[PDB]
């Protein structure tokens, strides 16, 4: 329903246009409200007086359980607890605040019914957002890597900022560290995976050298598969010049950037 | 009240059932805990009032 843990806590504890909004009813008790003036003045009686006793002096409320589960709800919704366990824990916590409870415990339950809500918000516009931990993963990877390439250089920290660039404008992108390398997944539960370090131990030694030799292929083969779909992953980034021309590793990028470009244009134009 | 009935050789005994309300209310707070809250009105007994 709701992500708001507030919110989708207050429809479980809740009646529906109660005295818990008393200014509502006592608008609509006296003639105030204009959708539908006169519905209250010809109820039946017990109705209506009962209505006004709660209205003139309003009963007391016991707000502990809404709140217990307010923040119950938070930890469900953020990965706390599995939802059975919710339910156990619902009452646990609920005998912990029963068995040491006093006015301090309800100010600092208040104040954490506030500090979950945030929570949960920043949890997700930050699991929209870009997912910091593959960008330090990815950071503590390029720190592994060298950062000096005999044969050309402004080819190679070119394509490092582009690869930055990429793991960052794309979101649900994972970077980690499983054995002894570095990875890439382009969704989580999703295919194409590349074997970071492999990949950039065989692009090692053909930045530089690879324009000249780009007209035959005679060193094509070099090209390992899982580094082939590395460049394929950045086509869309690293548009043209960032890459110097002419170069096999060039002319790769050229070519996928080309064609992926046809294709999205094609399609949004459907029809 | 005042009743009037045909005679009978053995005793006989008059069931009014005054009809009343009788309502409980179950609260169930934690875990293996129950409350209830009873009411009946027109001859009154329970909790509540």
């Amino acid at each position: 329903t709701d992500p708001a843990v507030r919110a989708a806590l207050q429809s479980q504890p809740s009646g529906l246009n109660s005295t818990d909004d008393w200014r509502q009813v006592m608008d609509r008790i006296m003639s105030l409200t204009a959708r539908n003036p006169d519905a209250f003045r010809q109820q039946p009686q017990a109705n209506r007086l009962s209505a006004i006793l709660e209205a003139v002096v309003p009963a007391r409320a016991n707000p502990t359980h809404e709140k217990v589960l307010a923040i119950v709800n938070a930890l469900a919704e953020n990965r706390a607890i599995r939802p059975d366990e919710a339910g156990l824990v619902y009452d646990a916590l609920l005998q912990r605040v029963a068995r040491y409870n006093s006015g301090n415990v309800q100010t600092n339950l208040d104040r954490l019914v506030g500090d979950v809500r945030e929570a949960v918000a920043q949890r997700e516009r930050a699991q929209q957002q870009g997912n910091l931990g593959s960008m330090v993963a990815l950071n503590a990877f390029l720190s592994t890597q060298p950062a000096n390439v005999p044969r050309g250089q402004e080819d190679y920290t070119n394509f490092v900022s582009a690869l930055r660039l990429m793991v960052t404008e794309t979101p649900q992108s994972e970077v980690y560290q499983s054995g002894p390398d570095y990875f890439f997944q382009t969704s989580r539960q999703g295919l194409q995976t590349v074997n970071l370090s492999q990949a950039f131990k065989n692009l090692q030694g053909l930045w530089g050298v690879r324009a000249p030799t780009g007209d035959r292929a005679t060193v094509s083969s070099l090209l390992t598969p899982n580094s082939r779909l590395l460049l394929l992953l950045i086509a869309p980034f690293t548009d043209s010049g960032s890459v110097s021309r002419d170069t096999y590793l060039g002319h790769l990028l050229t070519l996928y950037r080309e064609a992926i470009g046809q294709a999205h244009v094609d399609e949004h134009t459907f029809q | 009240m005042t009743f009037e009935v045909d005679p009978m050789d053995e005793p006989t005994l008059l069931y009014v059932l005054f009809e009343v309300f009788d309502v409980v209310r179950v609260h169930r707070p934690h875990r293996g805990v129950i409350e209830t809250v009873y009411l009946r009105t027109p001859f009154s007994a329970g909790n509540a009032t």
